Protein backbone atom coordinates (compact mmCIF):
# COMPACT_ATOMS: atom_id res chain seq x y z
CA UNK A 1 0.00 0.00 0.00
CA UNK A 2 1.06 3.67 -0.40
CA UNK A 3 2.04 5.69 2.65
CA UNK A 4 4.36 8.48 3.68
CA UNK A 5 4.70 12.21 4.13
CA UNK A 6 1.98 14.17 2.33
CA UNK A 7 3.35 17.52 3.45
CA UNK A 8 6.37 18.77 5.36
CA UNK A 9 6.93 22.15 6.91
CA UNK A 10 9.65 23.62 9.08
CA UNK A 11 10.03 26.39 11.64
CA UNK A 12 13.66 27.31 12.30
CA UNK A 13 13.06 30.12 14.76
CA UNK A 14 12.77 33.90 14.56
CA UNK A 15 16.33 34.60 15.58
CA UNK A 16 19.75 32.94 15.24
CA UNK A 17 23.32 33.30 16.54
CA UNK A 18 26.32 33.11 14.24
CA UNK A 19 28.72 30.74 16.00
CA UNK A 20 31.72 32.81 14.84
CA UNK A 21 30.49 35.48 17.29
CA UNK A 22 30.38 32.94 20.10
CA UNK A 23 33.93 31.72 19.26
CA UNK A 24 35.23 35.29 19.25
CA UNK A 25 33.52 36.10 22.58
CA UNK A 26 34.91 32.90 24.17
CA UNK A 27 38.51 33.35 22.88
CA UNK A 28 38.34 30.12 20.84
CA UNK A 29 39.61 30.13 17.27
CA UNK A 30 36.82 30.12 14.68
CA UNK A 31 38.37 27.11 12.95
CA UNK A 32 37.02 24.74 15.67
CA UNK A 33 33.37 25.41 14.87
CA UNK A 34 34.20 25.52 11.11
CA UNK A 35 35.96 22.19 11.74
CA UNK A 36 32.78 20.72 13.17
CA UNK A 37 30.69 22.23 10.36
CA UNK A 38 28.63 24.46 12.64
CA UNK A 39 27.62 27.86 11.30
CA UNK A 40 24.52 29.20 13.12
CA UNK A 41 22.02 28.10 15.70
CA UNK A 42 18.38 29.07 15.98
CA UNK A 43 17.53 30.67 19.30
CA UNK A 44 14.13 30.67 20.99
CA UNK A 45 12.76 33.85 22.51
CA UNK A 46 11.15 33.81 26.00
CA UNK A 47 7.80 34.37 24.31
CA UNK A 48 8.26 31.14 22.37
CA UNK A 49 8.04 27.57 23.54
CA UNK A 50 7.83 24.11 21.99
CA UNK A 51 4.07 24.54 21.44
CA UNK A 52 4.43 27.81 19.53
CA UNK A 53 7.32 26.29 17.58
CA UNK A 54 5.17 23.27 16.72
CA UNK A 55 2.19 25.40 15.67
CA UNK A 56 4.30 27.64 13.47
CA UNK A 57 5.85 24.58 11.81
CA UNK A 58 2.43 22.98 11.22
CA UNK A 59 0.39 26.09 10.30
CA UNK A 60 1.34 26.16 6.54
CA UNK A 61 0.26 22.52 6.19
CA UNK A 62 -3.14 23.16 7.76
CA UNK A 63 -3.65 26.41 5.79
CA UNK A 64 -3.41 24.43 2.53
CA UNK A 65 -5.91 21.69 3.46
CA UNK A 66 -9.57 21.81 2.54
CA UNK A 67 -11.96 21.77 5.50
CA UNK A 68 -12.66 18.12 4.72
CA UNK A 69 -8.94 17.16 4.68
CA UNK A 70 -8.32 19.07 7.85
CA UNK A 71 -11.07 17.07 9.64
CA UNK A 72 -9.42 13.84 8.43
CA UNK A 73 -6.50 14.51 10.79
CA UNK A 74 -7.37 12.02 13.56
CA UNK A 75 -4.01 11.75 15.32
CA UNK A 76 -1.60 14.41 16.55
CA UNK A 77 1.72 13.16 17.91
CA UNK A 78 4.09 15.65 19.44
CA UNK A 79 7.66 14.33 19.58
CA UNK A 80 9.85 16.17 22.01
CA UNK A 81 12.33 16.12 24.82
CA UNK A 82 11.32 19.69 25.84
CA UNK A 83 7.95 18.87 27.43
CA UNK A 84 6.04 21.38 29.57
CA UNK A 85 4.12 18.96 31.77
CA UNK A 86 4.56 15.45 33.27
CA UNK A 87 1.11 14.42 31.99
CA UNK A 88 -0.45 16.94 29.59
CA UNK A 89 0.74 16.47 26.02
CA UNK A 90 1.59 19.49 23.95
CA UNK A 91 -0.71 18.01 21.32
CA UNK A 92 -3.79 19.41 23.12
CA UNK A 93 -2.58 23.00 22.69
CA UNK A 94 -1.53 22.31 19.11
CA UNK A 95 -4.95 20.90 18.25
CA UNK A 96 -6.60 23.95 19.81
CA UNK A 97 -4.60 26.58 17.97
CA UNK A 98 -4.63 24.88 14.60
CA UNK A 99 -8.42 24.27 14.92
CA UNK A 100 -8.32 20.48 14.41
CA UNK A 101 -11.19 18.06 15.01
CA UNK A 102 -12.11 17.03 18.50
CA UNK A 103 -12.27 13.46 17.13
CA UNK A 104 -8.52 13.07 17.35
CA UNK A 105 -6.08 10.98 19.36
CA UNK A 106 -3.52 13.26 21.01
CA UNK A 107 -0.32 12.34 22.85
CA UNK A 108 3.35 13.14 23.15
CA UNK A 109 6.25 10.72 22.50
CA UNK A 110 9.67 10.71 24.23
CA UNK A 111 12.99 8.88 23.47
CA UNK A 112 15.44 11.78 23.13
CA UNK A 113 16.14 12.52 19.43
CA UNK A 114 14.54 9.25 18.26
CA UNK A 115 11.08 10.68 19.19
CA UNK A 116 10.38 12.12 15.72
CA UNK A 117 11.10 8.86 13.95
CA UNK A 118 9.04 6.89 16.48
CA UNK A 119 6.11 9.28 15.90
CA UNK A 120 6.43 8.99 12.12
CA UNK A 121 6.46 5.22 12.29
CA UNK A 122 3.35 5.12 14.48
CA UNK A 123 1.64 7.45 11.97
CA UNK A 124 2.71 5.19 9.09
CA UNK A 125 1.23 2.19 10.91
CA UNK A 126 -2.08 4.00 11.49
CA UNK A 127 -2.46 4.39 7.72
CA UNK A 128 -1.24 0.86 6.95
CA UNK A 129 -3.55 -0.61 9.62
CA UNK A 130 -6.53 0.47 7.49
CA UNK A 131 -8.55 0.86 10.69
CA UNK A 132 -9.82 4.26 9.43
CA UNK A 133 -9.24 4.68 5.70
CA UNK A 134 -8.79 8.35 4.80
CA UNK A 135 -7.54 9.31 8.28
CA UNK A 136 -4.38 11.46 8.33
CA UNK A 137 -1.83 11.89 11.10
CA UNK A 138 0.00 15.02 12.03
CA UNK A 139 3.43 14.32 13.56
CA UNK A 140 5.35 17.29 14.89
CA UNK A 141 8.85 17.09 16.32
CA UNK A 142 9.58 20.16 18.34
CA UNK A 143 12.44 21.03 20.64
CA UNK A 144 14.10 24.02 22.27
CA UNK A 145 17.41 24.24 24.19
CA UNK A 146 16.53 26.53 27.13
CA UNK A 147 19.80 27.21 29.00
CA UNK A 148 19.56 29.00 32.37
CA UNK A 149 26.24 21.55 24.53
CA UNK A 150 25.60 25.27 24.13
CA UNK A 151 27.10 25.98 20.69
CA UNK A 152 25.44 22.94 19.09
CA UNK A 153 21.99 23.08 20.64
CA UNK A 154 19.35 24.99 18.69
CA UNK A 155 15.59 25.33 18.52
CA UNK A 156 13.23 24.18 15.84
CA UNK A 157 10.24 22.13 14.79
CA UNK A 158 9.26 20.10 11.76
CA UNK A 159 5.66 19.08 11.09
CA UNK A 160 4.77 16.01 8.99
CA UNK A 161 1.38 15.25 7.59
CA UNK A 162 1.19 11.53 7.04
CA UNK A 163 -1.36 9.86 4.80
CA UNK A 164 -1.99 7.39 2.00
CA UNK A 165 -1.15 10.11 -0.60
CA UNK A 166 2.52 10.77 0.14
CA UNK A 167 3.20 13.70 -2.19
CA UNK A 168 6.56 14.43 -0.54
CA UNK A 169 8.15 11.22 0.74
CA UNK A 170 6.93 7.79 -0.23
CA UNK A 171 7.98 5.30 2.49
CA UNK A 172 9.62 1.95 1.62
CA UNK A 173 7.12 -0.08 3.66
CA UNK A 174 8.68 -2.66 6.03
CA UNK A 175 12.19 -1.44 5.14
CA UNK A 176 13.26 -0.77 8.65
CA UNK A 177 16.18 -1.66 10.89
CA UNK A 178 16.35 -0.64 14.55
CA UNK A 179 18.66 -1.03 17.48
CA UNK A 180 18.78 0.16 21.08
CA UNK A 181 20.03 -0.61 24.57
CA UNK A 182 20.25 1.24 27.89
CA UNK A 183 23.29 3.59 27.94
CA UNK A 184 23.98 6.78 29.87
CA UNK A 185 25.37 8.75 26.94
CA UNK A 186 23.17 11.79 27.36
CA UNK A 187 20.04 12.33 29.44
CA UNK A 188 17.91 15.21 30.78
CA UNK A 189 17.36 14.29 34.42
CA UNK A 190 16.39 17.84 35.39
CA UNK A 191 14.32 20.56 33.71
CA UNK A 192 16.15 23.02 31.41
CA UNK A 193 19.26 20.86 31.66
CA UNK A 194 21.31 18.02 30.15
CA UNK A 195 23.90 15.54 31.46
CA UNK A 196 26.19 13.15 29.63
CA UNK A 197 29.44 12.31 27.91
CA UNK A 198 30.43 13.55 24.44
CA UNK A 199 32.66 10.59 23.70
CA UNK A 200 30.26 7.89 24.89
CA UNK A 201 27.52 9.60 22.93
CA UNK A 202 29.52 9.62 19.75
CA UNK A 203 30.66 5.99 20.09
CA UNK A 204 27.05 4.87 20.80
CA UNK A 205 25.77 6.81 17.75
CA UNK A 206 28.36 4.95 15.56
CA UNK A 207 27.56 1.55 17.04
CA UNK A 208 23.84 2.19 16.37
CA UNK A 209 24.45 3.61 12.91
CA UNK A 210 26.14 0.33 11.94
CA UNK A 211 23.75 -2.05 13.76
CA UNK A 212 20.47 -0.42 12.74
CA UNK A 213 21.64 -0.50 9.13
CA UNK A 214 22.75 -4.12 9.44
CA UNK A 215 19.21 -4.98 10.65
CA UNK A 216 17.74 -3.14 7.64
CA UNK A 217 20.20 -5.00 5.34
CA UNK A 218 19.10 -8.32 6.78
CA UNK A 219 15.50 -7.40 6.02
CA UNK A 220 15.93 -5.87 2.59
CA UNK A 221 17.65 -8.27 0.21
CA UNK A 222 20.31 -6.93 -2.07
CA UNK A 223 20.61 -3.41 -0.64
CA UNK A 224 23.92 -1.68 -1.02
CA UNK A 225 24.98 1.22 1.17
CA UNK A 226 26.34 3.15 -1.83
CA UNK A 227 24.17 2.02 -4.75
CA UNK A 228 20.71 1.84 -3.19
CA UNK A 229 20.64 5.34 -1.68
CA UNK A 230 21.04 8.47 -3.81
CA UNK A 231 21.12 10.57 -0.62
CA UNK A 232 21.54 9.91 3.07
CA UNK A 233 20.08 11.96 5.87
CA UNK A 234 21.11 11.58 9.51
CA UNK A 235 20.24 12.80 12.91
CA UNK A 236 22.79 15.64 13.00
CA UNK A 237 24.03 16.91 16.33
CA UNK A 238 26.61 18.72 14.18
CA UNK A 239 27.87 18.06 10.60
CA UNK A 240 31.41 16.98 11.50
CA UNK A 241 30.05 14.02 13.41
CA UNK A 242 27.80 12.94 10.55
CA UNK A 243 30.87 13.15 8.25
CA UNK A 244 32.67 10.82 10.70
CA UNK A 245 29.75 8.38 10.86
CA UNK A 246 29.41 8.28 7.07
CA UNK A 247 33.17 7.76 6.77
CA UNK A 248 32.99 4.84 9.18
CA UNK A 249 30.08 3.27 7.27
CA UNK A 250 31.79 3.61 3.87
CA UNK A 251 35.06 2.23 5.25
CA UNK A 252 33.33 -0.82 6.79
CA UNK A 253 30.64 -1.62 4.25
CA UNK A 254 32.39 -0.71 1.00
CA UNK A 255 36.10 -0.60 1.87
CA UNK A 256 36.24 2.80 0.17
CA UNK A 257 39.45 4.84 0.06
CA UNK A 258 39.52 8.32 1.70
CA UNK A 259 39.18 10.39 -1.50
CA UNK A 260 36.17 8.42 -2.70
CA UNK A 261 34.57 8.62 0.74
CA UNK A 262 34.87 12.39 0.70
CA UNK A 263 33.41 12.64 -2.79
CA UNK A 264 30.58 10.37 -1.67
CA UNK A 265 30.07 12.55 1.42
CA UNK A 266 29.79 15.72 -0.68
CA UNK A 267 27.37 14.11 -3.12
CA UNK A 268 25.04 12.20 -0.80
CA UNK A 269 25.35 13.77 2.65
CA UNK A 270 26.18 17.47 2.32
CA UNK A 271 22.78 18.39 0.85
CA UNK A 272 21.05 17.32 4.06
CA UNK A 273 23.48 19.31 6.20
CA UNK A 274 22.72 22.71 4.59
CA UNK A 275 19.70 23.59 6.78
CA UNK A 276 21.12 21.71 9.81
CA UNK A 277 24.07 24.14 9.86
CA UNK A 278 21.66 27.06 9.99
CA UNK A 279 19.65 25.78 12.97
CA UNK A 280 21.99 23.58 15.06
CA UNK A 281 20.87 20.39 16.81
CA UNK A 282 17.05 20.53 17.09
CA UNK A 283 16.84 17.12 18.74
CA UNK A 284 14.04 14.90 17.51
CA UNK A 285 13.27 17.17 14.56
CA UNK A 286 16.83 17.25 13.22
CA UNK A 287 16.55 14.21 10.94
CA UNK A 288 13.34 15.61 9.43
CA UNK A 289 15.09 18.91 8.83
CA UNK A 290 17.92 17.01 7.11
CA UNK A 291 15.34 15.26 4.90
CA UNK A 292 13.85 18.65 3.98
CA UNK A 293 17.36 19.95 3.31
CA UNK A 294 18.31 16.97 1.17
CA UNK A 295 15.13 17.48 -0.86
CA UNK A 296 15.71 21.22 -1.45
CA UNK A 297 19.46 21.04 -2.08
CA UNK A 298 19.87 17.72 -3.91
CA UNK A 299 19.02 16.68 -7.48
CA UNK A 300 15.51 15.32 -8.04
CA UNK A 301 15.26 15.43 -11.84
CA UNK A 302 14.38 11.71 -11.57
CA UNK A 303 12.96 9.91 -8.46
CA UNK A 304 15.57 9.33 -5.75
CA UNK A 305 15.80 7.07 -2.74
CA UNK A 306 16.88 8.57 0.57
CA UNK A 307 18.28 6.55 3.46
CA UNK A 308 17.42 7.87 6.90
CA UNK A 309 19.28 7.28 10.15
CA UNK A 310 17.68 8.28 13.41
CA UNK A 311 19.40 8.12 16.82
CA UNK A 312 18.26 9.09 20.26
CA UNK A 313 20.42 9.03 23.37
CA UNK A 314 19.50 6.52 26.05
CA UNK A 315 19.37 4.89 23.45
CA UNK A 316 17.35 3.73 20.41
CA UNK A 317 17.93 4.03 16.65
CA UNK A 318 16.38 3.25 13.30
CA UNK A 319 17.43 3.15 9.66
CA UNK A 320 14.68 3.47 7.10
CA UNK A 321 14.04 4.77 3.60
CA UNK A 322 11.78 6.31 1.04
CA UNK A 323 11.49 7.90 -2.37
CA UNK A 324 11.13 11.51 -3.47
CA UNK A 325 9.93 12.29 -7.04
CA UNK A 326 10.54 15.47 -9.13
CA UNK A 327 6.96 16.53 -8.37
CA UNK A 328 7.45 16.05 -4.62
CA UNK A 329 10.68 18.08 -4.78
CA UNK A 330 8.82 20.89 -6.54
CA UNK A 331 6.08 20.86 -3.89
CA UNK A 332 8.73 20.97 -1.11
CA UNK A 333 10.45 23.91 -2.85
CA UNK A 334 7.24 26.01 -2.58
CA UNK A 335 7.77 26.04 1.19
CA UNK A 336 10.63 28.56 0.89
CA UNK A 337 12.61 27.13 3.80
CA UNK A 338 15.84 28.76 2.68
CA UNK A 339 14.24 32.20 2.49
CA UNK A 340 12.61 31.70 5.91
CA UNK A 341 15.95 30.82 7.49
CA UNK A 342 17.74 33.75 5.88
CA UNK A 343 15.08 36.22 7.07
CA UNK A 344 15.66 35.43 10.81
CA UNK A 345 17.01 38.10 13.17
CA UNK A 346 20.79 37.88 13.57
CA UNK A 347 21.63 38.21 17.26
CA UNK A 348 24.62 40.08 18.61
CA UNK A 349 26.46 38.45 21.47
CA UNK A 350 25.13 41.04 23.95
CA UNK A 351 21.57 40.15 22.92
CA UNK A 352 22.21 36.45 23.06
CA UNK A 353 23.50 36.69 26.61
CA UNK A 354 20.59 38.91 27.70
CA UNK A 355 18.29 36.35 26.12
CA UNK A 356 19.81 33.53 28.22
CA UNK A 357 19.43 35.62 31.36
CA UNK A 358 15.74 36.32 30.53
CA UNK A 359 14.81 32.74 29.67
CA UNK A 360 14.66 31.94 33.42
CA UNK A 361 11.22 33.60 33.69
CA UNK A 362 9.65 30.81 31.58
CA UNK A 363 11.45 27.84 33.16
CA UNK A 364 9.73 24.49 33.48
CA UNK A 365 7.11 24.64 36.23
CA UNK A 366 6.36 28.34 35.89
CA UNK A 367 2.89 29.06 37.23
CA UNK A 368 2.31 32.69 36.18
CA UNK A 369 4.21 34.91 33.73
CA UNK A 370 3.28 37.77 31.39
CA UNK A 371 5.69 38.08 28.50
CA UNK A 372 7.18 41.37 27.33
CA UNK A 373 7.14 41.14 23.52
CA UNK A 374 9.34 44.24 23.42
CA UNK A 375 12.32 42.55 25.13
CA UNK A 376 14.11 43.06 21.74
CA UNK A 377 12.22 45.55 19.58
CA UNK A 378 14.15 44.67 16.38
CA UNK A 379 13.39 40.98 16.86
CA UNK A 380 9.72 41.81 17.27
CA UNK A 381 9.84 43.77 14.01
CA UNK A 382 10.71 40.45 12.30
CA UNK A 383 7.81 38.51 13.87
CA UNK A 384 4.87 40.95 13.77
CA UNK A 385 2.50 40.76 10.80
CA UNK A 386 3.78 37.34 9.69
CA UNK A 387 1.03 35.20 11.27
CA UNK A 388 3.23 33.56 13.91
CA UNK A 389 2.09 32.09 17.13
CA UNK A 390 3.82 33.29 20.29
CA UNK A 391 3.51 32.54 24.01
CA UNK A 392 1.65 35.46 25.55
CA UNK A 393 1.35 34.35 29.19
CA UNK A 394 1.09 31.53 31.66
CA UNK A 395 -1.82 31.81 34.03
CA UNK A 396 -2.19 29.22 36.76
CA UNK A 397 -0.04 26.89 34.59
CA UNK A 398 -2.36 27.45 31.64
CA UNK A 399 -0.36 28.59 28.63
CA UNK A 400 -1.94 31.33 26.50
CA UNK A 401 -0.77 31.96 22.93
CA UNK A 402 -1.51 34.73 20.47
CA UNK A 403 -1.23 35.14 16.68
CA UNK A 404 0.87 38.20 15.86
CA UNK B 1 48.97 -7.80 22.75
CA UNK B 2 50.25 -5.88 25.87
CA UNK B 3 49.68 -2.39 27.32
CA UNK B 4 52.91 -0.83 26.11
CA UNK B 5 52.48 -2.51 22.73
CA UNK B 6 48.94 -1.10 22.42
CA UNK B 7 50.06 2.31 23.77
CA UNK B 8 52.48 2.48 20.83
CA UNK B 9 49.62 1.82 18.36
CA UNK B 10 47.60 4.63 20.07
CA UNK B 11 50.46 7.11 19.67
CA UNK B 12 50.85 6.28 16.00
CA UNK B 13 47.26 6.98 15.10
CA UNK B 14 47.21 10.06 17.34
CA UNK B 15 50.17 11.56 15.46
CA UNK B 16 48.56 10.48 12.19
CA UNK B 17 45.25 12.15 13.12
CA UNK B 18 46.96 15.18 14.68
CA UNK B 19 50.18 15.70 12.64
CA UNK B 20 51.57 18.62 14.69
CA UNK B 21 52.15 16.09 17.51
CA UNK B 22 54.50 14.06 15.25
CA UNK B 23 57.63 15.15 17.12
CA UNK B 24 55.92 15.73 20.47
CA UNK B 25 56.70 13.56 23.50
CA UNK B 26 53.61 11.55 24.50
CA UNK B 27 53.18 10.33 28.10
CA UNK B 28 50.71 7.75 29.44
CA UNK B 29 49.43 10.73 31.49
CA UNK B 30 48.42 12.68 28.33
CA UNK B 31 44.75 13.21 27.49
CA UNK B 32 43.78 13.26 23.81
CA UNK B 33 41.27 15.94 24.82
CA UNK B 34 43.90 18.22 26.40
CA UNK B 35 46.29 17.62 23.45
CA UNK B 36 43.71 18.81 22.26
CA UNK B 37 41.95 16.53 19.80
CA UNK B 38 38.18 17.04 19.22
CA UNK B 39 35.58 14.35 19.89
CA UNK B 40 35.16 13.26 16.24
CA UNK B 41 38.94 12.69 15.97
CA UNK B 42 39.22 10.96 19.41
CA UNK B 43 36.59 8.49 18.17
CA UNK B 44 38.47 8.20 14.88
CA UNK B 45 41.70 7.24 16.71
CA UNK B 46 39.82 4.68 18.77
CA UNK B 47 38.30 3.11 15.64
CA UNK B 48 41.71 3.04 13.90
CA UNK B 49 43.23 1.23 16.88
CA UNK B 50 40.28 -1.20 17.01
CA UNK B 51 40.74 -2.04 13.35
CA UNK B 52 44.53 -2.24 13.83
CA UNK B 53 43.98 -5.02 16.39
CA UNK B 54 41.03 -6.27 14.31
CA UNK B 55 38.98 -5.96 17.51
CA UNK B 56 35.34 -6.28 16.68
CA UNK B 57 33.39 -5.15 19.73
CA UNK B 58 31.06 -2.30 20.52
CA UNK B 59 32.90 0.99 20.25
CA UNK B 60 31.31 2.15 23.56
CA UNK B 61 33.49 -0.37 25.41
CA UNK B 62 36.46 1.95 24.72
CA UNK B 63 34.80 5.01 26.30
CA UNK B 64 35.72 6.41 29.71
CA UNK B 65 39.52 6.55 29.46
CA UNK B 66 40.86 9.77 31.01
CA UNK B 67 44.23 9.49 29.24
CA UNK B 68 46.00 7.41 26.57
CA UNK B 69 47.52 5.14 29.21
CA UNK B 70 44.13 4.26 30.69
CA UNK B 71 42.97 3.73 27.08
CA UNK B 72 45.88 1.36 26.47
CA UNK B 73 44.78 -0.71 29.51
CA UNK B 74 41.20 -0.71 28.31
CA UNK B 75 42.27 -2.04 24.92
CA UNK B 76 44.70 -4.55 26.49
CA UNK B 77 41.84 -6.15 28.44
CA UNK B 78 39.84 -7.14 25.26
Amino acid sequence: QQVGIEALSVYGGAAQLELRKLAQARQLDISRFDNLMMKEKAVSLPYEDPVSYAVNAAKPIIDRLSDADKQRIEMVITCSESGIDFGKSMSTYIQEYLGLSRNCRMFELKQACYSGTAGLQMAINLILSQTFPGAKALVIATDISRFLAEPSSGAGAVALLVSDTPHIFQIDVGCNGYYGYEVMDTCRPNPDSEAGDADLSLLSYLDCCENAYRHYQNRVEGVDYRESFDYLSFHTPFGGMVKGAHRNMMRRLKRAKPAEIEADFQRRVMPGLVYCQQVGNIMGATLFLSLASTIDNGDFSTPRRIGMFSYGSGCCSEFYSGVVTPEGAAIAAQQGISAQLADRYSLSMEEYEQLLYHSSAVAFGTRNVTLDYQLFPGVWKKIAGKGRLVLKAIKEFHRKYEWV
Amino acid sequence: MSKEQVLKIIKKYTREIAPELEDSPLEPTDSLKKLGIDSVNRAEIIMMVMEDLSLNIPRIELAGAKNIGELADLFAAK
